[PDB]
């Protein structure tokens, strides 16, 4: 009963929905550009500061929901074709549909759009995660800094190329321009002194990785004069070809995606970064690395062995779940989370294109929620108690019950509790883990869900529990609405997600 | 879009604007360098436009003669030995007799 | 496709499966890859003939598709390895059906390249089966 | 190019490879050409002109609807607001409670519209 | 090179890697001018340490346009310098040189951290003061501003125009005969 | 069992009672930056054991080359560097296992043709 | 001949410069630096050409 | 057009089908092409590139229909527990169905292991399996809501297909023996 409406609708939605972000960006530029002389906030209730916030906020958001409309086109579009495809068996028969251009708006970077379950996971990520930074980081922004609310809007139309491209030289493109609006907002929305190094390291530590992706980028366009990303299947790279480039790519997006020995350059960034901003960064700006790692070995042809970067991953997990513990740094603590979450969904893509993907992507979002709600609890902690330490900060239940109550379901989410999308992921890294190599996969599990999950644990129970006796005149409230509905919708999401189709995990 | 001189107008009215940002002037200071930038960058820019599709015409009519060069300097480029050999003997004759037309 | 029918079902139509051999196998990937020119200027050469003398006035519209036998000729030549005649007329009788099956997709159905390679790749892997050690 | 029509004779190909070689019925060779043997162009065109109205529709009421409930919801604490509809007068309570609604849910169910194909003709049975 | 029966095809253009170095010797000299304009613009006495770095910590045009220009210098990504030196990767590639590739990479990097340095010196404790006066007033150069904005946005926006740039580069050294 | 006085290489606190330390690393803020001011911008004076621990361990450095090997325990040092040998060991005794019965192997499989999961694949006129 | 020479240099040139150029405190000093790292960087680029 | 990579290694290359010996080091780009990179990576390289994403789609599809009866196996032997008293149960499971749930094991379905380890041969073995299975559904057109999509007059032409089929296969006698 498919019919040929629900194709054009779907397509005609991803291909608008970036425009309609990208006039909404151009408008609101427009006005902030030509309404003052000089580009900074008039201190005054009239200031246009307020409408750019409600023109960024509620363009992301708008935006947000016909992406979730164009998903679920998206998801039908591909159950569809792949019955159209597997269907039919007459040997005189074969699935050819062509699609006509529309005449209202044009391709962008003439290029026709192609979308994957994959992409459109770390579309949604980037919509909800730059959703809950921009509204964490109002209170960072002010009279000089205000240009940086269009961060979030440019980091989704970056990512909407990034996701709804078949050009490789695109695809690394939008991969390497997510470095500059990131390092701008480390370098002047930080509040802490110490950003104006976490940010030279962050920059120097990733593109070392951005120049390793970018030397096999030149491997493959050099050797592969194509772009397309679909004529490799028509070359194939020899022995020693195929093992620089799986050797650069996987080195170059693992340092993006922080793994061990490089994840010096996160722990400084996050600790010393913005508390808004830190939530984007950890929750989607190390996933672009997966994703373009998946892409690439997806497409290569690799016939060399995994264990060296299986092992890898494996000690970045345990190298992160034994260091859990010794953080009395709230903020820390959870950097360390980061790492190893993020080195377990990195190991997840280390059998090429098989199952593990799909316990890969699950993960990734899992990982994206968890972080972003592990991040807002610290930020709040820190922003109400003017520290984020565990020696300073003690007893935070008896006074601001609902942060409390949060920092506990936090904690149980994290462990895994069946219903949530992080057993489900885990379910699946583990299963596969343990036919793949059994032994490994009771180390991994034993470190991680275990040592790392008690160090992890030691720091938030104390900091929960106790007795609030120090500096009774300075005691904060309690979370305020946007704060608990923040945490609330990372919970139901948590918990509701397992409900999606079947059909693409 | 089309149109490289209506292109080259709204680039000249953008850095004019951005010129007064820059110095902190007024956007309605010197009015009539606004029609100026406009003019200047149109006219600038279609000459461009023309200039580039001139070049590369001409580049590839160049290739062509380069080509004659390539096929030339591969043969001379053989190491001693090699132009008699059997994968060279024949065009290594072919660009020494049939070509010496003079 | 690779589907063989079985000769006593209790039903009208029962079909089972078979595989190639590895060398049929190697034989016609080696052999697509290195004529796969033929088959897109098969297509191209279709297309061109159609636009030019599809309408029924047309002058050469008596001639239709005569200019894609060379084509037709070379693609076979190519996937048989010169060998068991120049021409596709010369195909063996063991071959024959499939031909017949596949200039019916190509030139009276008009069906998808997609669809008619299917058959011509037929004709080549009933030559490769009958002969074996002739083609390697 | 050697490959035309130019120099061929019926006279010198075989009657058997003329009939291989043979044009399709008209219509054949027609849909052949538009590549409207499946689907039509103005079929395509149509389906293109239906998904981009239902986006701007879907788009439009999305965005009414969130403005409306955000400037209607967000005037100030729980007081202020109580107090504000209180005085609020009837048919604007209506307009204040309905449109937001309205708009949200037009947009959801032009959205599941398209996935559920109901105009099916086979419905018998 | 190939040979078919006598028949000589080139896929390669040989007039390629020297207009990628004109490419990349044109794109320093823009950086280059687009800072040295950005220093004329101010008082030159001020600059005499990489400390004073934060004397360009002045009103946001020519705080960010050495900013940028620092980043393009350095070569990050989206910006001017990135083109020059992806291309002269890509030519490295291209004529299979590895080892090249390396060497040119640790001096990419430890060039990239030389040039990102200055931007920890760039933040100052206060707004400074390094305009010259005249008539009792801070000179600011109308004409040296707008040759600095047309040299930010290209290079912000050099690699959409870079195609056109290629062309140009390539016709002019076809006409070596090399 | 620790105690401070024999411990001689686990470091730790000693339990002696000291004088507060007139002289610490401190929290610092960006030129120029915007107070944070939730709750009623209330900012109690820190306790200085408190922000030395706070950032003692950020500046910690080792005094004289190859002192990591001796800090704590040399066995357990060595066995922590040596971890990553010990997983990638591990990883290729285990996938001799794989190799000799027939099971998962440690690869980048390849069977799907560069057909990445769920693509849209498709033509245009 | 030309290909050896400009390697040794190459080689010799960024090994000598990679710890001095973290040792400079003046501005015209950082000026001139970058130059000499542009112009071996040209330099490989140029033994890559002539290859 | 596709280029290649110079080659280091020092070996020789003899073409007994073309006659020539070449070397490694000195091989150009369609000469690399020719010799290396001539290896294939996929199960059925043969197969153009629409058959063999049919051929994927139909592994995929088939692997999860194994997965599928070790599921419905698994179904039945609760079924059958709940129904039957632990008395004659074991009995009663000493048959087909203790023998398919054996036969059913992890190297004939790939239960949750990252990847099933088939050869080229297997993964053919299993495409043509599902090819059966929807032959027989093709048959009498089961498949047109689910597993396919046809229009009106397609499903009007295989209603009259199917209904002339079962008229002739009620009209054919039973088998004999
Ligand atoms: C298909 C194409 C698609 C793509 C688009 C392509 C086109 C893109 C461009 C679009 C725009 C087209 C514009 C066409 C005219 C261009 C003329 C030209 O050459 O420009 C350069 C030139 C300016 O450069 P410049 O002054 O030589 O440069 C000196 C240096 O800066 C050095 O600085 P300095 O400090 O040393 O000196 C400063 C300056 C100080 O002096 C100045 O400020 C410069 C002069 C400004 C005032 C000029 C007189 C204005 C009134 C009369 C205009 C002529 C009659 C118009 C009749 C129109 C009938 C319909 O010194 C001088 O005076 C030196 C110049 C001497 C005077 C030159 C007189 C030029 C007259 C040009 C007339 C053009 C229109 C002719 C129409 C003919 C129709 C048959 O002339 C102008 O631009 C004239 C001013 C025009 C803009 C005025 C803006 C303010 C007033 C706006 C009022 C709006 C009212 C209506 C509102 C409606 C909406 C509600
Ligand atoms: C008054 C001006 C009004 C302009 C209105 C808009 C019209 C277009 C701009 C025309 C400007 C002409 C004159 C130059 C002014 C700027 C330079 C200057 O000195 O200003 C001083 C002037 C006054 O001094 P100031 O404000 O005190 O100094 C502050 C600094 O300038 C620092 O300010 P900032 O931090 O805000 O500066 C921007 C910042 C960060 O800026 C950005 O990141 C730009 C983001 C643009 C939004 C869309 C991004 C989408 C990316 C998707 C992925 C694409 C991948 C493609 C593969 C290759 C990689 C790109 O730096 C960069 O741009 C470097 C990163 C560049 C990334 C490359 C992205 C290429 C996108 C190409 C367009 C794609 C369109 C697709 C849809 C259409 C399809 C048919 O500055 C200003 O008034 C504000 C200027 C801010 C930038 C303006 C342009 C942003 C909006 C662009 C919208 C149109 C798309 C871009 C293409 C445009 C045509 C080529
Ligand atoms: C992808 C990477 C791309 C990298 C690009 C790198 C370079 C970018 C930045 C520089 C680009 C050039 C900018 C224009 C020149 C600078 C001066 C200027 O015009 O502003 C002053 C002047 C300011 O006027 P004002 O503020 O009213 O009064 C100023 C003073 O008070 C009173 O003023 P004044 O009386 O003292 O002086 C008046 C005079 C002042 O202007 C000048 O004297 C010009 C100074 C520059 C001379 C060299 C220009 C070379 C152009 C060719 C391309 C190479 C560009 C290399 C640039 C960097 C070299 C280090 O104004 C003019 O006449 C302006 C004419 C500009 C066009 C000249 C074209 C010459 C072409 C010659 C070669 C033709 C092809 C030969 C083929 C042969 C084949 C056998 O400008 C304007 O009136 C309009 C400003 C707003 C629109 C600017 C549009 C710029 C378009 C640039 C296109 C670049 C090529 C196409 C793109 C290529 C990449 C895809
Ligand atoms: C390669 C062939 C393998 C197969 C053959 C069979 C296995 C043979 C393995 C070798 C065993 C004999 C050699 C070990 C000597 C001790 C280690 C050493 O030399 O470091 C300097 C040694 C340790 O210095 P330290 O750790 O800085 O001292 C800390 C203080 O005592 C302050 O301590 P605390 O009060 O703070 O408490 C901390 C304490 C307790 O710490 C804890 O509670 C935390 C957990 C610590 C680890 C406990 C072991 C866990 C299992 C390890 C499995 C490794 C698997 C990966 C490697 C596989 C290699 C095949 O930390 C210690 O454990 C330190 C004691 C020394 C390490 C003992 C555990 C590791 C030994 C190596 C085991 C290798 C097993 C291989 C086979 C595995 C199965 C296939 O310094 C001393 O001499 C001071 C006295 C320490 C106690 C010695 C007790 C008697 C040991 C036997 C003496 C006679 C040896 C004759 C050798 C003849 C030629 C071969
Ligand atoms: C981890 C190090 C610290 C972090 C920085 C990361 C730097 C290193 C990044 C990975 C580089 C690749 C290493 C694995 C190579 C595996 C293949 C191989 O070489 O085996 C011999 C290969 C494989 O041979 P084979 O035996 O498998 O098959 C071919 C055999 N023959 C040729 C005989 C027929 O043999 C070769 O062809 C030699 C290739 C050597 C290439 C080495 C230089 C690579 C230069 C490009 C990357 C430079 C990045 C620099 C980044 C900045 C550093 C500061
Ligand atoms: C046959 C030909 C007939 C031609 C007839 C002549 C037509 C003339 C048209 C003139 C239009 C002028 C529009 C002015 C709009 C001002 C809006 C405003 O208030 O903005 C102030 C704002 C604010 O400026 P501000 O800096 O003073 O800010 C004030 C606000 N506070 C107090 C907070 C600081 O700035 C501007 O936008 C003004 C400067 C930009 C003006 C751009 C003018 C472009 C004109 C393009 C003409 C194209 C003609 C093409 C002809 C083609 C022919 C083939
Ligand atoms: C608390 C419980 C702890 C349990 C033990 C935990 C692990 C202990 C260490 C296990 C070591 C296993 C070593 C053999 C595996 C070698 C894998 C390999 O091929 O690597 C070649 C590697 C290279 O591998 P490669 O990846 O280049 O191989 C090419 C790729 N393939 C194989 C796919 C074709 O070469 C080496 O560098 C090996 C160096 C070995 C050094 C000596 C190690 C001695 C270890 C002795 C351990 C004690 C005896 C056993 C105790 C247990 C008895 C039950
Ligand atoms: C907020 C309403 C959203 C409506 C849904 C569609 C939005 C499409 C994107 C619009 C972006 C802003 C305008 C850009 C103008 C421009 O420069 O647009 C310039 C381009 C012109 O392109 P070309 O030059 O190539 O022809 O505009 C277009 O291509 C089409 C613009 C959109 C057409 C539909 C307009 C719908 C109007 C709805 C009115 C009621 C809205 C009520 C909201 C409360
Ligand atoms: N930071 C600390 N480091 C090391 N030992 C500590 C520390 N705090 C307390 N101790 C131990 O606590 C004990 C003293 O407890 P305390 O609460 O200070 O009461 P009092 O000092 O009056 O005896 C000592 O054994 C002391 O060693």
């Amino acid at each position: 009963m498919f019919n040929l409406n629900t194709i054009y609708l779907s397509r005609i939605f991803i291909e608008f929905n970036f425009y309609f972000l990208f006039f909404l960006f151009l408008i609101s530029s427009i006005i902030f550009y030509f309404s003052k002389i000089i580009s900074i906030q008039n201190l005054n209730q009239n200031s246009v500061f307020n409408f750019l916030k409600l023109a960024n906020i509620f363009g992301i958001l708008i935006s947000f929901f016909i992406h979730i409309i164009s998903f679920w086109f998206y998801c039908i579009y591909s159950y569809n074709l792949s019955l159209n495809i597997f269907s039919d068996i007459n040997l005189y028969n074969s699935n050819s549909i062509e699609l006509l251009n529309n005449s209202l708006l044009p391709n962008y970077f003439k290029s026709n759009i192609t979308i994957d379950f994959f992409g459109l996971i770390l579309l949604t990520l980037a919509y909800i995660v730059g959703f809950v930074s921009i509204l964490a980081l109002d209170t960072r922004l002010y009279w000089k800094n205000i240009k940086y609310i269009f961060s979030f809007t440019i980091f989704l139309l970056i990512v909407y190329v990034y996701v709804t491209v078949s050009n490789i030289l695109l695809f690394f493109m939008c991969y390497e321009l997510l470095l500059i609006p990131s390092f701008l907002i480390v370098y002047f929305v930080s509040p802490s002194r110490r950003a104006i190094q976490a940010s030279l390291y962050f920059v120097i530590w990733t593109q070392l990785g951005s120049l390793l992706v970018l030397i096999a980028i030149s491997y493959i366009i050099s050797i592969t004069n194509t772009y397309e990303f679909n004529d490799l299947k028509y070359f194939n790279f020899t022995n020693s070809e195929s093992t620089i480039i799986i050797f650069l790519i996987f080195l170059g997006f693992g340092f993006k995606a922080p793994i061990w020995p490089f994840h010096y350059w996160l722990t400084k960034t996050h600790v010393e970064a913005p508390s808004g901003f830190s939530i984007y960064l950890s929750g989607f700006l190390v996933k672009t690395a997966l994703y373009g790692f998946y892409k690439f070995n997806t497409s290569i042809f690799i016939d060399i062995d995994s264990s060296i970067f299986i092992a890898i991953c494996i000690m970045g997990v345990v190298d992160s779940s034994l260091k859990m513990w010794g953080q009395t740094d709230l903020k820390k603590l959870v950097a360390y989370g980061t790492i190893q979450e993020m080195n377990i969904i990195y190991l997840a893509f280390c059998w090429g294109d098989s199952c593990a993907i799909l316990g890969g992507i699950l993960f990734s979002a899992t990982h994206a929620f968890l972080s972003a709600l592990m991040f807002f609890l610290v930020d709040c902690i820190y922003r109400r108690y003017h520290t984020r330490s565990l020696v300073e900060v003690n007893g935070i239940l008896h006074i601001t019950p609902n942060l409390g109550l949060s920092i506990l379901f936090m904690l149980v989410f994290f462990s895994g509790i069946p219903g949530t999308i992080k057993f489900i992921s885990e379910f699946y890294i583990f299963s596969g883990l343990l036919e793949a190599s059994p032994f490994i996969c009771f180390i991994l599990m034993l470190v991680a869900n275990v040592l790392g999950l008690i160090g992890f644990s030691k720091s938030w129970f104390n900091a929960t529990f106790g007795m609030p006796k120090k500096n009774t005149k300075y005691l904060p409230m309690d979370l305020s609405f946007k704060e608990s509905y923040i945490i609330l919708y990372c919970f139901f999401f948590l918990f509701i997600f397992s409900y999606f189709s079947s059909i693409f995990f | 879009m089309s149109s490289m001189l209506i292109w080259g107008a709204c680039f000249g009215l953008f850095t004019r604007a951005a010129a007064c940002k820059a110095s902190m002037i007024p956007l309605t200071t010197s009015p009539w360098k606004y029609p100026k930038y406009m003019i200047v960058s149109a006219v600038t820019f279609y000459y461009f436009d023309w200039y580039r599709r001139m070049a590369l015409e001409q580049l590839c009519y160049n290739e062509e003669k380069l080509e004659r060069y390539q096929i030339r300097a591969k043969l001379q480029s053989l190491k001693i030995g090699e132009e008699l050999s059997d994968a060279y003997r024949e065009s290594f004759f072919e660009h020494a007799v049939q070509k010496n037309n003079i | 496709m690779f589907l063989n029918p079985v000769k006593d079902s209790e039903f009208d139509d029962e079909v089972k499966g078979f595989v190639p051999s590895e060398g049929e196998v190697r034989f016609v990937a080696n052999k697509n890859k290195e004529c796969g020119y033929y088959l897109q200027g098969i297509e191209q050469c279709r297309r061109k003939m159609v636009q030019l003398a599809g309408d029924s006035s047309s002058q050469f519209h008596s001639l239709g598709f005569l200019p894609c036998k060379r084509l037709v000729d070379a693609h076979y030549r190519c996937m048989t390895d010169d060998k068991f005649g120049s021409t596709i007329e010369e195909v063996p009788e063991i071959g024959l059906d499939s031909a017949q099956k596949f200039f019916d997709c190509t030139f009276q159905q008009l069906k998808p390249m997609q669809s008619c390679r299917r058959f011509f790749d037929q004709v080549v892997r009933d030559v490769y089966r009958a002969n074996g050690s002739q083609l390697i | 190019m050697n490959i035309s029509y130019t120099g061929l004779k019926l006279e010198d190909y075989s009657d058997e490879v003329i009939r291989k070689y043979k044009f399709p019925n008209s219509n054949e060779l027609e849909r052949f050409l538009n590549r409207e043997q499946t689907l039509t162009v103005q079929q395509h065109k149509s389906a293109i002109k239906l998904a981009q109205q239902d986006f701007f529709a879907v788009a439009g009421l999305l965005s009414v609807g969130s403005l409306s409930y955000i400037f209607y919801n967000s005037v100030g604490g729980k007081v202020i607001r109580d107090r504000i509809r209180a005085s609020r007068t009837k048919a604007q309570k209506v307009i204040v409670l309905a449109l937001a609604f309205v708009a949200n849910a037009a947009a959801l169910i032009i959205a599941r519209n398209a996935i559920t194909a109901h105009n099916f003709g086979w419905q018998a049975a | 090179m190939s040979i078919f029966s006598n028949i000589w095809i080139n896929n390669d253009l040989n007039s390629y890697g020297l207009s990628i170095l004109l490419l990349n010797i044109i794109n320093y000299l823009i950086v280059f001018m687009l800072i040295l304009s950005v220093i004329l613009l101010t008082n030159l006495s001020k600059f005499k340490s990489l400390n004073q770095f934060k004397e360009f910590n002045s009103y946001n045009f020519i705080l960010y346009s050495l900013i940028f220009s620092l980043l393009s210098m350095a070569g990050i990504p989206p910006l001017l310098g990135f083109t020059g030196k992806f291309l002269a990767i890509l030519y490295s590639s291209f004529k299979s040189q590895y080892l090249l590739i390396l060497f040119m990479t640790i001096l990419n990097i430890f060039g990239m951290y030389f040039y990102i340095q200055n931007l920890r010196f760039v933040v100052k404790k206060n707004k400074s003061s390094i305009l010259n006066y005249k008539n009792y007033y801070v000179n600011i150069n109308y004409s040296i501003t707008l040759n600095i904005i047309l040299l930010n946005f290209f290079n912000f926006f050099g690699i959409l125009f870079l195609s056109d740039l290629i062309i140009i580069l390539n016709y002019i050294s076809s006409y070596i005969y090399i | 069992n620790y105690h401070y006085d024999f411990c001689g290489r686990a470091y730790m606190g000693n339990p002696a009672v000291q004088s507060p330390p007139k002289e610490f690393f401190n929290y610092h803020y960006v030129p120029d930056n915007y107070p944070d001011a939730l709750s009623g911008f209330r900012i109690a004076y820190r306790d200085p054991f408190e922000v030395q621990h706070v950032f003692a361990y950020e500046n910690w450095e080792y005094q004289y080359d190859g002192q990591w090997w001796s800090m704590g325990s040399l066995a357990c040092n060595v066995l922590f560097f040596c971890t990553p040998l010990f997983l990638y060991l591990i990883l290729q005794v285990e996938e001799l296992n794989s190799e000799k019965r027939g099971g998962t192997s440690n690869k980048f499989y390849h069977n799907n043709a560069g057909f990445f999961h769920f693509q849209i694949y498709d033509n245009k006129q | 001949f030309f290909w050896i020479i400009l390697l040794i240099i190459s080689i010799i040139g960024i090994f000598y410069i990679i710890s001095i150029i973290f040792d400079i405190n003046l501005f015209k000093a950082f000026l001139a630096y970058s130059t000499i790292i542009n112009s071996i960087s040209f330099i490989l680029l140029i033994i890559a050409i002539i290859f | 057009a596709f280029g290649g990579f110079r080659q280091t290694d020092n070996s020789l290359i003899i073409d007994d089908r073309r006659k020539i010996i070449l070397n490694t080091r000195s091989l150009n780009d369609f000469q690399q092409k020719i010799y290396l990179r001539n290896f294939f990576t996929n199960y059925r390289p043969d197969l153009s590139s629409y058959d063999y994403f049919a051929f994927k789609e139909k592994l995929r599809i088939g692997e999860l229909f194994l997965n599928e009866y070790r599921k419905r196996i698994n179904n039945e032997v609760r079924r059958a527990a709940i129904l039957t008293p632990t008395s004659s149960l074991r009995e009663k499971m000493n048959h087909k169905i203790a023998d398919q749930i054996l036969d059913l094991s992890s190297p004939h379905v790939r239960g949750a292991h990252f990847q099933a380890v088939r050869s080229w041969t297997d993964a053919s073995k299993i495409v043509n399996y599902v090819e059966e299975k929807q032959t027989k559904i093709n048959k009498y057109g089961l498949q047109f809501p689910l597993l396919g999509n046809m229009t009106e007059e397609q499903c009007a032409s295989k209603e009259d297909e199917v209904y002339q089929r079962l008229l002739k296969e009620m009209q054919k006698p039973p088998k004999k023996a």
